[PDB]
């Protein structure tokens, strides 16, 4: 739930993963979390850290 | 009954590139777990893309790095899939799925791909 | 620097009704002089009005009495505004400054709104 204030989730793979099987990379329903910022000055005047 | 609309496939010449088109009729306009499967004959249902409707991010298999692009858009409701360089290992037949929160797969039918020079 | 966004403007028949939106992302949360301002083509910049962040307190000018009426949302920490009776030579550009904490007008990029019938 967004994690909590001193929480400390370096965590990869698959968020508690769900019904759904490893399946090699993700599988059907997965994904891969930690994905990078890609951040670009125009995309998003608000939208950049 | 979640109908599946599927374009683009056809014969190709080795080395060369098509442009797959599957639509969604809608699918309660919420789902994040699409994702691209190809059926070679006498082969079991493989992973080949996908795509999250959550953002513009892709996800390719190993195999298809690079050389595969999956793009999709929410006004059209659809996903475009472009290859390049196609196989003759390629030739399957693709599948577009679309689960639904808290449900199980959907799926449609299908078109042959053919990667051949005849 | 600070971020002003301005959304939702552009050609209207003359005597319309535009909502127009200001996100003020963030703005110390200490305001104490919320206000838009307007440049008419080859005019000066000139005082609109102004809503108060600690209370309901909403200034107007003499030209936009009854007409206009401004509001905030302390939860949204957005500012929105009503117009009624669009007269040609109100086609002009407005803005929506953040006045706070040694932030001087927060001066942003506004939006072109058009009152004409063409």
């Amino acid at each position: 739930s967004n994690l909590k204030p001193f929480e400390r989730d370096i965590s990869t793979e698959i968020y508690q993963a769900g019904s759904t099987p490893c399946n090699g990379v993700e599988g059907f329903n997965c994904y891969f979390p930690l994905q990078s910022y890609g951040f670009q000055p125009t995309n998003g005047v608000g939208y950049q850290p | 009954e979640v109908q599946l609309v599927e374009s683009g496939g056809g014969l190709v010449q080795p080395g060369g590139s098509l442009r797959l088109s599957c639509a969604a009729s809608g699918g309660t306009f919420s789902s994040i777990g699409m994702g691209w499967f190809r059926q070679a004959p006498g082969k079991e249902r493989e992973f080949v893309a996908a795509i999250s409707w959550d953002g513009g991010a892709t996800a390719y298999a190993d195999s298809v790095k690079g050389r595969f692009t999956i793009s999709a858009d929410n006004s059209k409701n659809t996903a475009y899939l472009q290859m390049n360089s196609l196989k003759p290992e390629d030739t399957a037949v693709y599948y577009c799925a679309k689960e639904d929160v808290g449900k199980p797969f959907d799926w449609g039918q299908g078109t042959l791909v053919t990667v051949s020079s005849g």
